[PDB]
């Protein structure tokens, strides 16, 4: 058969809308997940909108582009496939209404490309660098809402400053200005001796071990100290000389200037006696998992067996580490080893406190999902406020920009800016909030704040107001903790625009 | 709203079948198979499994019954009916009242917290160390079965099994383990055909049915040494002894191998004063390493000296049940004897259900009354807290109280009395009098449970309302159903 | 069949859900005569529609019971009795027989009517003051015509106060006739030019040559039933024509006789002659030269109300101007209303009148016609104030409804037996009243309901709530938040209307549940 | 149900869609076939909509507001019906989202309260400032005649249009007082203005060609009964028992007619008007007496003669009183229109006049007849109402502008409702451009540019497509139109949207 004329234009709208109705309920964290049933009879339950579009059967070409649209979003940013489909679905409905107005789709496509180029410059005045890092903390609301489902959420108000203050210290530079936060940092050590009020923040490396010797002092070489991480013990080795094999390695450590010796399998008593006269503190039964992360920060290397070819030695302070000072404070019924002021660390350690070991495991996984959301957004130095502030701000800017043409696209730009109102609309539906109130008041606050902006003179700012669906009130998203990087919003509007253009460019369909 | 109706209809149609399957007086269900067969069993697990399903909500309720079976032995139909009634009471509130579904979900989560608090208030403690008190508890799953005559002997076998793997420890330093118990791997038992139940003993260790290579052997050793290796015994005459010479360096009292043992290796190990076992399965060697600690090592020269043979009671090879056995007595293995294999198969499922009742009592002394007593006791407290709860969630919060009254009303419909008349009378007994007044299955008139204690462990009631909220809220979140791969 | 009968009533129930309230919807009624009318009152809609189904006839016959004895509660009896059958569906599917359901409402009806006497707030002193009538009439104008509530308040209250005489502590002599207050409408103008005058208003034109009388007070009025014509004989007296010579005597004979009859009548001092029948041509010319106002009243109903105002009496004969039967009027003139000049009837500070007429003006006759029906219902609301506890009142706008729910649930736990299920469902059925006002006003239903119960449920050191009993169901239409108190705008329903509407709707709801089967046969 | 409200909205669109091309003087016309088979074509929406008689109840609401628009105002009957239904068309997607229609209806009256105060700010009272008596009527007459075939001949038409309104009282003016009779044939620029009334020259009877065409002061008399002896249709049956009585009865019937004939002869009335045809006996007798008689006079034409000379019609010729007679200044029968037509001229007491038009076809004159009525209504409302506002879309675009800024200052659902109310006001300037053939995409976008620069007087040029000012184009409208239209459209919109059920009783 053959389909041409206005029949294919209305057919693509009904086909795209039927496919878009699946992701309309999954928008936002308050959204509701849906089930995917196949012909075999099995099913699945997930809240990810990207996996739903891949398993969704679409028999029409208008929805097939939306299927491949999620592939371009996952291969670049990797998130936001739900919001991109909703944007592309509304742009088709607004463009379909312009057909009865005798407006040619090429100018509609051109009108969207001109508004897309100016939308990037409009975000520049929106997006900003990291702010409110002195005098307040904007990241305390992220950990409070994420852990609110756990017992730790009650005390998370005091525990929020532990993660925020340590997050500024863990920044580093790997290769050519990456500025990324380490995923394996923030060592976890759980012990319960008392109430959780005693929780303290340790800005350094905390190793769980003992001194094993009461004769030597606990503070030695405050200026500089070298840490030597070893695996094989210094004890007498078996298969008559047997004790002299490990004794030679003891003199190599003393001549290397290592005040602290870390052995995985421990240290014998004969080797410990020689460590007293040399003021070297040995440690027995070290944790092999913590030695790998400490060696990378101190410039050391884990050594399972000490040798080169036919020789045995420390290579003259090669595998040894570097640290400013090592001192052990009284931990109030806890014993560990504090390591701070290394060459390059960009990490820390946090001691968990809870009611029992089951609560310590739940509080351990809570900080994993909490800090992750914080570090993935702050990984990029350019972020924008979320919660609907991106779609609402462009509606005010493109409203006055439509007067620049004043011929045709003025009607298309007005419909393009008004099409972004569908994101906050459907967002409040699953939150049990009225879409005609919070969305209506969302535009009033942004329109009044931009009146005195171009004049470079203002009394009070009162800008950047988003939508808070938990308490149902208008608050600042910067203080609320909802942030998204700019690279995610630029690729979202760019992919959603090209997806709607490919549908509007089809005036004929040949179906065999 | 079409998908929300199908989610409630599918969940109600499945629960409607087992409405007559609840209680000791419960009716019977007859399923029609495409062949000339039929199923007369009233168990909700065997009925709904053989029923063809279409809507995906029916398959979600089937997996809920399989999860409850691994936890508790009884109350399978109680969780399904309770989870299905919640969606039925919220049907007019979701459509006619136009209440947002998340508000109902947030109301069920708030009602779930208050429901667990009411159960803890009406729960009473019991001594877990009394052997005579534990017999009247498990008896609920004993009677009306062939094991009622052996109930005295069945309780001794069930209690000694769960007391072996449990560890009682607590303090403010290392935390509370909350009495971690594994029935599957550790309490797994092997049944021996023939014999009598009276001669069945509870052994702690791994059981082996293989015989001994020589009749004359030491039956007990002060400090035994057990070595576990999968390498067989054969020429890889001095080379056969050379492989055994590396084993005898630690002077083992027991030698276990996976494959057979040659006759040449039996003579070299006979003078060494050790035990030889052959044809031992590989799966049994993994359980021996837990009670012993000997690590399986391929080559005999790599055997470590760290492992020992400690915690081995006796080497006795004495024949039990006309067959040579091997007794190695956080693990145990019970040797059961019965009049036939069909009798042992019935004891199998009955022993697991008997230990599940005794275990739930050990997780906490708090016991809860059954037969609609706890169901009505919570519904009275839900109505009082409803008037004090402000917000739109107050209306869906009252739907839980109507769902709590469906379980006792279900038993009344099968009892023969008026479900409307006996509901208002039983509800007034909880407001004025105590909460211990239930419904009698034999008579059918409202009576006190003090005479015959119906009390059940709280763990059955905990997971009952727990998983019911998670199963009801799961179907309400799906607003669309599509077909595709 | 009972469940199926509720479904047929549910279609009629949804019709009244959009009726009650100022935010409700109006339904267009197209008569079979080719006349399109629209009205808010549902009792008029039931008259134009043919009622057939037996369960529907119960609510229609109960609606006519509300039309008598009061003018309010037409939408109250329909919504209340309709919801009692909806909440009874849960009892039918549960297996409870409809016999005990009827018995449960009878026990709750006696407990409800007894509490209404203790829930009264204020009491009307029957002072008949202009400001006192503004409190009762203002809420009655609401829910029918929007925007005219404040405008028609001063027009209706002033006309009713003129009919009501000055008396106290006297209940023996009846008063307040229904026909004493007439409402007329004239196309053109607006409601701002409408005033309140004491007297009847006639729409007929002054055919006589005298347009208006003098300013002298107490003009005599003569009401003549017999038409103007030569005096004849009561026995036979048929005029016949024979020859042309008698034709000249017929015209000249009636010329002198009619002129002589009007002479002596006009010489008695009466300046106004009211002829209830047709007026001859020769008789009209004689009264115009003597300065006599000729007013024809073909309607016999208008002559009855004139006897109690001016004092004149209709005479079946002609030519007997009895001065004892003549009335008195200070001023009779002709004013132009809406472009047409009509002769009116009024008086100033004398000869107290029990009959008044309201003059209305409007550009659109459609909405202006509904104003007449709204005022007629407002006049009938004055009947609610009587000696047998007529002055009692209760807070309206959903204030009493939700407050009564909390008191009924208290009696449910105190009454043992199976009646607890009927008492609980009886209080839930009152939630349709606040939902009706909240849904028709566009506000969110889920927002308003919890805010109502939070206001009616408070913690006070005592068993009787004191500070605020006045929290109602408010129609906001505002920007953000906040409500109004019932005492602020004085919008409430009288106890006589609420007590009568609930008592009828309770029996009408239990009546439908009594019939489980219908049988139709040839009469 | 909710489907009944949507169905009632689409029912009003079909009636509104027909009235859209009728908006504007250059717009299309609706062709309606009445049940009487009489075909009428006019651009006035009042008479059009009255001929539909739609059974649908919501369509009757548009008829009620159309009668009040024609009565109190008389102009804008097409725009009031389009605006009343446009608010329901834009509110269709609002009801699908779950928004109740009550808040939508309430939001309309919120913008009307700000619109009434806006009309008073845009109303400028000017009379003698920068104008005069003649210059006011002359400049405004050429505007309504623009874009027409009479634009080249409008020089002679304006002079007759100014003297038309000056012949009547300036305090009370009525467009029905000026009559227009279509005369086929002749040039369009040769028409003249007449103070009196003219006749159709229906006389088919012999005796023509003899008559003086100029009278000094003739006496006008109206007779309600016909006078004839032997007509051209009926006859007279005379049957008597005597032979000599045949001619006697024939002569008796001649004397009975001659009786009433000589009674007028004694009165001396030169003009005789009768609604019934006159036989050949009276026309022949009145020829020697120099008495003119006109039979078959129209009822509407004779009623204007009563208000002309101040006389009255009498039944017989006996009791006629002297005040029933009347006299004009001059009586002249010219050849204008390729036919001799008699008419009255110079009546000082005449409360009505007649404006004759000529043309090659009667349908072309009908287009000029309706065009002259538009210029009369402008002058009619310019006298009593002193408030004049800029029309032709000028004021319409200003009302929509200011209401868009008030939505940002009003929180709640009223922001989107008022913004939709101002967007619905764009149908008036759009349809004006779509009717005449102008591009609605470019002009409406180019107009919004300078419209926001602070000048509120920008209109739409009806001659050459472009943005401009109607103040220079001399396009004026009274302030009563904008006030009555917003009140009638809001009441009609709120009445239909408030109807959730359509009840129709048959029988």
């Amino acid at each position: 058969e053959k389909i041409s004329g206005d029949d294919i234009r209305n057919q693509n709208v009904l086909a795209t809308m039927a496919v878009a109705n699946v992701v309309k309920s999954s928008l936002g964290p308050v959204g509701l997940d849906k089930m995917l049933v196949d012909d075999i009879g099995d099913f699945t339950v997930t809240n990810d909108g990207a996996t739903i579009l891949s398993l969704l059967d679409v028999q029409h070409p208008a929805g097939k582009i939306l299927v491949e649209l999620a592939q371009q979003q996952d291969r670049e940013i990797g998130d936001g496939t739900t919001s991109v489909v909703i944007i592309a679905s509304e742009l088709l409905k607004r463009a379909n209404e312009l057909v009865k107005n005798k407006i040619h789709p090429t100018t509609i496509i051109t009108g969207f490309r001109v508004a897309l180029r100016e939308a990037i410059r409009f975000i520049n005045e929106v997006l900003s660098t990291s702010v409110d890092t002195l005098g307040k903390e904007t990241l305390i609301n992220i950990a409070k809402t994420s852990m609110s489902s756990k017992i730790i959420g009650a005390d998370s108000d005091f525990f929020s400053n532990m993660v925020v203050d340590a997050l500024l210290a863990v920044k580093t530079q790997n290769s050519k200005g990456e500025i990324k936060y380490p995923v394996k940092a923030v060592n976890v050590l759980k012990a319960h001796g008392k109430s959780a009020t005693e929780s303290l923040l340790v800005p350094g490396y905390a190793l769980n071990c003992t001194v094993a010797s009461q004769a030597m002092p606990k503070r030695i070489a405050g200026g500089n100290v070298k840490i030597a991480c070893l695996d094989l013990n210094l004890q007498k080795a078996r298969m008559i000389r047997e004790a002299g094999i490990v004794l030679e390695r003891v003199k190599k450590i003393i001549d290397a200037g290592a005040q602290v010796v870390l052995t995985t399998k421990g240290i014998d008593d004969l080797c410990l006696k020689e460590f007293v006269e040399a003021k070297i503190m040995g440690v027995r039964r070290c944790k092999k998992e913590d030695l790998r992360r400490i060696a990378r920060a101190t410039g050391a290397t884990l050594v399972s067996s000490m040798s080169n070819l036919e020789g045995e030695e420390t290579f003259e302070s090669s595998y040894l580490g570097l640290c400013d000072e090592v001192v052990q404070a009284k931990f109030s019924d806890d014993e560990c080893i504090l390591i701070k002021g290394t060459s390059k660390h960009s990490s820390s350690s946090i001691i968990l406190r809870g009611a029992n070991d089951y609560s310590l495991d739940e509080m351990e996984r809570s900080l994993h999902d909490s800090l992750s959301v914080v570090k993935r957004t702050l990984e990029s130095g350019n972020v924008v406020p979320g919660g609907g502030c991106v779609e609402a701000a462009l509606n005010i800017y493109l409203d006055n920009f439509a007067t620049t043409v004043g011929s045709r696209e003025q009607l298309a730009i007005a419909e393009f800016a008004a099409a972004l109102l569908i994101i906050p609309k459907t967002l409040a539906v699953n939150a049990a909030k009225d879409s005609s109130e919070l969305v209506a008041k969302l535009r009033s606050y942004h329109a009044a704040s931009q009146m005195a902006k171009p004049e470079d003179v203002k009394r009070r700012s009162y800008r950047n107001y988003g939508l808070d669906l938990i308490r149902g009130k208008i608050v600042d998203e910067i203080h609320a903790g909802v942030l998204e990087p700019t690279i995610s919003k630029v690729k979202s509007l760019k992919s959603a625009l090209e997806a709607c253009v490919a549908i509007l460019r089809i005036d004929t369909m040949i179906t065999v | 709203r079409q998908a929300q109706i199908s989610n409630i209809t599918a969940a109600k149609a499945v629960a409607d079948v087992i409405r007559t399957c609840l209680g000791p007086k419960a009716m019977l269900k007859m399923l029609l198979d495409p062949m000339g067969g039929l199923v007369l069993t009233n168990d909700g697990h065997a009925i709904l499994r053989e029923i063809d399903v279409a809507h995906p909500a029916a398959k979600s309720m089937l997996e809920l019954s399989r999860t409850q079976d691994e936890e508790v032995g009884d109350g399978t139909t109680t969780v399904i009916i309770l989870a299905g009634e919640i969606l039925a009471q919220c049907a007019p509130y979701l459509i006619e009242k136009n209440i947002h579904p998340v508000i109902i979900i947030q109301a069920l989560k708030k009602a779930l917290t208050d429901a667990l608090e009411v159960i803890k208030q009406v729960s009473k403690p019991v001594d877990v160390e009394n052997d005579a008190a534990m017999k009247k508890l498990i008896q609920a799953s004993i009677g009306t079965k062939y094991v009622i005559h052996w109930s005295e002997k069945m309780c001794e076998l069930a209690l000694d099994a769960v007391k072996t793997v449990r560890k009682d420890l607590g303090q403010t330093v290392e935390g509370e383990p909350n009495f971690e118990i594994d029935i599957k791997r550790y309490v797994r038992v092997e049944k021996i055909p023939g014999g009598d139940v009276l001669d069945s003993r509870v052994l702690k260790g791994v059981l082996l049915n293989k015989d001994v290579v020589h009749p004359k052997m030491s039956r007990h050793i002060e400090n035994p040494r057990v070595v576990l290796l999968d390498c067989p015994l054969e020429y890889k005459e001095e080379q056969v002894q050379l492989m055994c010479e590396q084993i005898l360096a630690v002077r083992p009292t027991l030698v276990i191998t996976e494959k057979g043992v040659s006759d040449l290796a039996q003579h070299y190990l006979l003078k060494g004063g050790c035990s030889v076992l052959r044809r031992v399965k590989k799966s049994d060697n993994n359980r021996i390493a837990r009670v012993t600690g000997a690590t399986i090592v391929n080559r005999v020269e790599d055997l470590k000296e760290s492992d020992v043979g400690t915690n081995c009671g006796l080497f006795k090879v004495e024949m039990i049940g006309d067959e040579y056995f091997s007794f190695l007595d956080k693990a145990c293995t019970i040797m059961l004897r019965g009049g036939s294999k069909d009798i042992l198969n019935e004891i199998d499922r009955n022993l697991q259900d008997a230990m599940a009742v005794a275990r739930n009592v050990m997780l906490s002394p708090s016991l809860s009354p059954g037969g609609g007593a706890t169901e009505m006791a919570v519904s009275v407290k839900l109505a009082e807290k409803a008037k004090q709860l402000e917000g739109i969630q107050q209306w869906p919060y009252q739907a839980v109280a109507d769902a709590m009254e469906c379980i006792p009303r279900t038993l009344i419909q099968n009892a023969g009395g008026d479900p409307i008349r006996l509901l208002s009378q039983l509800r007034a007994k909880h407001a004025q009098g105590n909460f211990t007044t239930g419904i009698d299955g034999d008579k059918g008139k409202i009576v006190d449970m003090v005479s015959y204690g119906i009390w059940e462990p709280e763990v059955i009631k905990q997971q009952s309302v727990k998983t019911a909220i998670e199963s009801a809220c799961l179907l309400l979140r799906v607003d669309d159903i599509v077909s595709g791969v | 069949q009972i469940i199926k009968s509720i479904a047929a009533i549910r279609e009629l129930h949804q019709m009244c859900l959009t009726s009650m309230g100022p935010c409700g919807r109006n339904k267009i009624i197209v008569n079979h005569l080719g006349k399109i009318i629209i009205t808010n009152d549902a009792a008029t809609m039931l008259r134009e529609l043919d009622i057939v189904h037996p369960a529907v006839k119960v609510l229609v016959m109960a609606t006519e019971q509300q039309k008598i004895d009061m003018g309010d509660g037409t939408n109250l009896v329909m919504i209340l009795a309709g919801e009692l059958l909806n909440v009874s569906e849960k009892l039918i599917s549960m297996g409870l027989s409809a016999v005990e359901i009827i018995q449960g409402y009878n026990m709750a009806r006696k407990f409800t009517l007894k509490e209404l006497d203790e829930m009264v707030v204020g009491e009307i002193t029957d002072k008949n003051d202009k400001n006192e009538l503004l409190k009762m009439i203002k809420p009655v104008i609401s829910s029918k015509k929007y925007g005219s509530e404040d405008i028609l308040s001063e027009l209706v209250s002033e006309a009713v106060s003129h009919v009501l005489p000055v008396a106290q502590q006297a209940g023996e002599i009846p008063y307040f006739n229904v026909d004493s207050i007439r409402v007329v409408k004239i196309m053109g103008g607006s409601l701002s030019n409408s005033t309140v005058i004491k007297g009847m208003v006639f729409n007929r034109e002054p055919e006589g040559h005298v347009k208006s009388l003098s300013e002298d007070k107490k003009h005599k009025v003569a009401v003549f039933t017999c038409p103007l014509d030569i005096a004849n004989t009561e026995t036979k007296g048929t005029v016949l024509l024979h020859n042309a010579q008698e034709m000249l005597d017929f015209s000249k004979g009636e010329e002198k006789q009619i002129d002589a009859m009007m002479k002596e009548i006009a010489d008695m001092g009466v300046e106004c002659i009211v002829a209830g029948a047709g007026v001859g041509e020769l008789a009209l010319h004689y009264l115009n030269r003597y300065g006599i106002l000729v007013l024809k009243v073909p309607s016999k109903f208008e002559l009855r109300r004139l006897c109690r105002v001016c004092g004149a009496t209709p005479l079946p004969r002609l030519g007997a101007p009895t001065p004892e039967e003549l009335g008195l009027v200070e001023t009779v003139k002709t004013m132009e209303i809406g472009g047409d000049r009509v002769t009116v009837f009024k008086q100033e500070q004398g000869e107290i009148s029990r009959t008044s007429t309201i003059i209305l003006r409007g550009a659109t006759q459609n909405n202006l016609d509904d104003i007449e029906r709204a005022i007629d219902d407002g006049v009938a609301a004055v009947k609610g104030l009587m000696k047998p506890s007529g002055g009692k009142l209760l807070p309206g706008a959903g204030a009493t409804e939700i407050e009564l729910i909390s008191r009924i649930t208290k009696y449910g736990e105190r009454t043992p037996g199976l009646l607890q299920l009927a008492i609980k469902q009886f209080a839930v059925a009152f939630e349709v009243v606040p939902r009706t006002l909240a849904e028709t006003a566009g506000l969110d239903v889920n927002e308003v309901l919890p805010n109502l119960y939070a206001a009616h449920n408070v913690t006070e050191p005592g068993a009787v709530k004191t500070d605020h009993l006045y929290k109602g169901v408010d129609i906001d239409g505002e920007s953000d938040e906040g409500v109004k108190d019932i005492r602020e705008e004085n919008i409430y329903d009288m106890l006589a209307t609420k007590k009568f509407a609930i008592n009828v709707a309770t029996e009408a709801a239990t009546t439908v549940l009594s019939i489980d089967q219908i049988i139709m046969a040839k009469k | 149900g909710k489907g009944q409200i949507i169905s009632n909205i689409n029912a009003c669109v079909a009636v509104q869609e027909a009235l859209k091309p009728t908006l504007g003087p250059l717009g299309s016309d609706i062709l309606i076939v009445t049940s009487n088979q009489k075909t009428t074509i006019s651009n006035d929406g009042a008479t059009i909509l009255k001929l539909l008689d739609v059974v649908h109840p919501a369509a009757k609401t548009l008829v009620d507001i159309s009668r009040a628009q024609d009565a109190e105002v008389g102009d804008g009957t097409t725009s009031v019906t389009i605006l009343a239904g446009e608010l329901m068309k834009e509110a269709k997607p609002f009801l699908e989202e779950g928004i109740s229609s009550h808040l939508i209806m309430k939001g309309y009256r919120k913008a009307v309260s700000l619109a009434v105060e806006k009309i008073n700010e845009l109303a400028v009272d000017i009379t003698s400032e920068k104008s005069s008596g003649r210059e006011l009527l002359e400049r405004c007459a050429r505007t309504a005649m623009s874009s027409k075939l009479i634009h080249n001949n409008a020089d002679f038409f304006v002079k007759m249009c100014v003297d038309a309104v000056l012949s009547l009282d300036r305090n009370d003016l009525d467009d029905k007082l000026i009559g227009i009779k279509k005369i086929p044939g002749g040039a369009m620029e040769e028409s003249l203005f007449i103070n009196g009334v003219a006749f159709k020259k229906t006389f088919s009877y012999a005796g023509f060609e003899q008559q003086p065409k100029k009278f000094n002061n003739p006496k006008i008399l109206s007779l309600n009964v016909e006078l004839e002896l032997k007509a051209e249709k009926d006859n007279a049956e005379v049957r008597v028992e005597h032979v000599e009585d045949y001619q006697a009865i024939v002569d008796a019937e001649w004397q009975l007619i001659f009786e009433k004939l000589r009674q007028v002869e004694e009165t001396g009335a030169n003009i005789v008007l009768s609604k019934l045809p006159i036989g050949d006996l009276a026309t022949q007798f009145f020829a020697d007496r120099n008495i003119f008689c006109a039979g078959r006079v129209s009822a509407d034409d004779m009623n204007r003669v009563i208000q002309a000379v101040g006389g009255s019609i009498q039944s017989t010729t006996s009791d006629i009183k002297p005040e029933h007679l009347g006299t004009c200044a001059l009586f002249e029968e010219m050849q204008i229109g390729s036919e001799r037509y008699n008419l009255f001229q110079g009546c000082p007491q005449a409360k009505t006049c007649t404006l004759l038009l000529r043309g090659g076809a009667e349908q072309v004159i009908a287009e000029v007849e309706r065009s002259l009525h538009d210029a009369i209504m402008i002058v009619k409302r310019a006298l009593q109402n002193k408030l004049i506002v800029a029309g032709g879309g000028a004021t319409e675009m200003e009302v929509s502008k200011c209401l868009r800024d008030y939505s940002k200052t009003i929180a709640g659902k009223q922001q989107m409702i008022i913004n939709a109310f101002a967007k619905a006001l764009e149908v008036i300037p759009r349809q004006l451009c779509e009717n005449a053939g102008f591009d609605a995409i470019e002009i409406l976008n180019k107009l919004r540019l300078a419209h926001s620069k602070g000048e509120k007087w920008y209109g739409v040029v009806f001659e050459t497509e472009n943005i401009g000012d109607n103040f220079a184009k001399f396009v004026w409208e009274p302030a009563l139109v904008k006030i009555n239209a917003l009140n009638s459209a809001t009441e009609a919109t709120n009445l239909i949207l408030s109807v959730d059920e359509t009840i129709t009783n048959k029988g």
